[PDB]
């Protein structure tokens, strides 16, 4: 029933004013793509930046399982799209947000499904 | 201010690579200086964006299902840059393979940790780009000789899983160089040694063979032309610049769909030679993808 938490430990350490993780890897874009969150080249807009995926996934980069059966990344091999009010932290921005499952876009970062 | 400053870097000019220099300690006017990057971005970004910009300009092979080895691809944050930059430069559906002696973590397709020399491929490779280097092997108290270590394998790793057609990107310095590897670039129908602008105050360059011809097309004394490669970088400064990075539009690889053929040596003629050489030709065999890193057992 025990299982490491890693997830849980982050947010708990970025709230006692913890040093978000270093070394995510941004890269050079034009920053007029779709804005999608995680696509298979860099889509940032003008308002994100667009980083290597496996760089922003905190369980590739604490060398940790992934928590789901077959420990599938859904980051590595590809690009994160953040805000760039955000991009100080692409690791806690991944594990605190989520991705609209119709439009591909960050639920309160670009997803307008709700709006009437 | 200077044209080249809007390049992505600087090739070596044809007429030092036909001198007869002597080799001399690099002296660089512009050492010690450092490039303004665009916020936030790291050099090993910066440096593999110019590589791959200065890459779209050859007649580099570009087939479906591409194959891209990078060696050397680790570094000290324990991620990937240039990996990840080549993942952004390589058509969708390219294979992408990378190592490094050290862990790291990796947006290739595959990654093999440990030394280069336990590493093995079943295929051969379209494209082989290499950042090896040990700091400690810059040495101003003892002579600059050819380096073997990770060389001897790169050399042999050409020769034996590079496709002819094929193209190589490898890193040296004024101490991390190989006299062999100077002289495998006369069996590619083209070869520059290439500075980033991004790191013009560096003794680096990426040595790049361009479209592999399996054989020698040209006789090159590695010792002289390290020499030659010094000679021009003492007498040529290079202005730092970062403005290629600001200008990504036409940064993606055209997958140009180059024809694959497995022909035999003896079906290599003139009329194939020539196709290779303009980068509309890739041989070798198109099965499966199989790596492996040979693991030392003991106690
Ligand atoms: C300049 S760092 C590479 C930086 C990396 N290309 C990047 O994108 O940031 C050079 C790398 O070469 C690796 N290396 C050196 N000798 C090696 C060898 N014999 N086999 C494998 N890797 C080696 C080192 O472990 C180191 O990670
Ligand atoms: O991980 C976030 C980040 O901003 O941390 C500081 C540096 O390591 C940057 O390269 C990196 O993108
Ligand atoms: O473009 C001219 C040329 O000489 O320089 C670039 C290389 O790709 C060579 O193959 C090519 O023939
Ligand atoms: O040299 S032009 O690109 O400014
Ligand atoms: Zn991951
Ligand atoms: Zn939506």
């Amino acid at each position: 029933a025990f299982a490491v938490d890693a997830a849980k430990a982050y947010k708990d350490y970025l709230a006692s004013g913890g040093q978000p993780i270093t070394n995510c890897v941004k890269m050079l874009c034009t920053h007029t793509g779709t804005g999608q969150a995680i696509t298979v080249t860099p889509e940032a807009n003008m308002d994100q930046e667009s980083f290597g995926g496996a760089s922003c996934c905190l369980y590739c980069r604490c060398h940790i399982d992934h928590p789901n059966p077959k420990g599938f990344c859904d980051l590595k091999g590809k690009y994160v799209q953040i805000p760039t009010t955000c991009a100080n932290d692409p690791v806690g921005f991944t594990l605190k947000n989520t991705v609209c499952t119709v439009c591909g876009m960050w639920k309160g970062y670009g997803c307008s499904c709700d709006q009437l | 201010a200077s044209s080249q400053a809007w390049q992505p870097g600087v090739a070596m000019p044809n007429l030092y690579k036909m001198q007869r220099m002597l080799l001399e300690k690099c002296d660089l006017q512009n050492y010690g200086d450092s490039a303004t990057l665009p916020k936030g971005i790291m050099m090993n970004v910066a440096k593999y964006t110019q590589l791959c910009q200065y890459l779209n300009t050859l007649t580099l092979a570009v087939p479906y299902n591409m194959r891209v080895i990078h060696f050397g691809a680790g570094s000290d944050k324990g991620v990937a840059p240039g990996t990840a930059v080549l993942r952004q430069w390589l058509p969708t559906g390219t294979l992408l393979v990378d190592s490094d002696l050290n862990d790291f973590v990796s947006d290739a397709d595959s990654t093999l940790i440990g030394d280069c020399a336990t590493v093995h491929t079943a295929n051969k490779w379209d494209l082989i780009i290499s950042d090896m280097y040990d700091p400690k092997t810059k040495n101003v108290t003892k002579e600059n000789d050819s380096k073997e270590g990770f060389f001897t394998y790169i050399c042999g790793f050409i020769q034996q899983k590079l496709a002819l057609g094929g193209s190589v990107a490898i890193k040296i310095t004024e101490h991390s160089w190989n006299a062999d590897l100077y002289k495998l670039m006369g069996h590619f129908a083209w070869w520059t040694a290439f500075v980033t602008n991004v790191n013009a105050s560096s003794s680096e360059a990426f040595l790049i063979g361009c479209n592999y011809l399996g054989k020698p097309r040209e006789q090159i004394d590695g010792y002289v032309m390290h020499a030659n490669y010094i000679f021009w970088r003492n007498t040529n400064p290079i202005q730092l610049s970062s403005y290629s990075l600001f200008d990504m539009s036409k940064f993606p690889l055209k997958l140009r769909g180059t024809a694959v053929m497995s022909l035999k040596e003896g079906q290599i003629n003139d009329m194939i030679l020539s196709l290779l050489s303009k980068g509309r030709l890739i041989i070798r065999e198109n099965n499966r993808v199989v790596i492996s890193s040979d693991v030392l057992v003991n106690n």
